[PDB]
This record gives C-alpha cells, structure tokens and sequence, in this order.
C-alpha cells in the first residue's frame, strides 16, 4: 500500500579451487616473547654422575 | 473615523457585531495587525496509484 522507488542488484559469481596443496603456519607468543628476555636453551649432558 | 464592512452568510455570525482594529495600510507582520494568514503555496499532485 505504499510507493517508493527502489533501487536492485543481483550478483552472479563463484569461487572455485583447482589445485589440491595448502601449506600454513602459525606464529604464537610474539608479544610475550618480546617482552620477556629469552636466552639460550643449554643442556649441560650429564657428565656429572646421573649418566 | 474610516469604516469598511465585512458580509458573511454563515449561520454561527447570525445576528452578531463583531469590530476590531485594523491597519489597511501594512502587509507585513507587525504587532498592530490583528491578523495575518499563514499561507504557503502548495500545488496539485498528480500521478497513478495502484493501491489496494
């Protein structure tokens, strides 16, 4: 019961995917690992008496 | 004093005086005038409504 004019659009498209391979990485803890100071992971290989 | 006489055929003004003071010289709105009609222009509208 009432009058505008109204204004359309219909869209006509399709994403399709050939090749079968994805490689993804993800990175953590950036921020954490900047703030706090990170040096050196040594492991002292037993050569006191535990081994 | 000028005078100027005012006819109407309404029935509610029937057998009534009704007098004021009125300024015949002004157009603009000014606190002397006893009235001024607010009147703003407005035309025909039309156009084809398919409705109902």
């Amino acid at each position: 019961q009432r009058i505008g004019r109204e204004i359309r659009l219909t869209p006509r498209y399709r994403y399709f995917n050939f090749l079968p391979i994805m490689l993804v990485i993800n990175v953590i803890n950036l921020e954490e690992a900047i703030a706090q100071r990170t040096a050196l992971d040594v492991n002292e290989t037993q050569v006191t008496p535990a081994s | 004093y000028d005078y100027t006489i005012a006819r109407i055929s309404d029935l509610r003004m029937k057998d009534k005086i009704v007098m004021t003071f009125i300024l015949p010289n002004e157009s603009e709105p000014h606190p002397l005038q006893h009235g001024v009609l607010g009147f703003i222009p407005e035309y025909l509208v039309d156009f084809n409504m398919i409705r109902n």
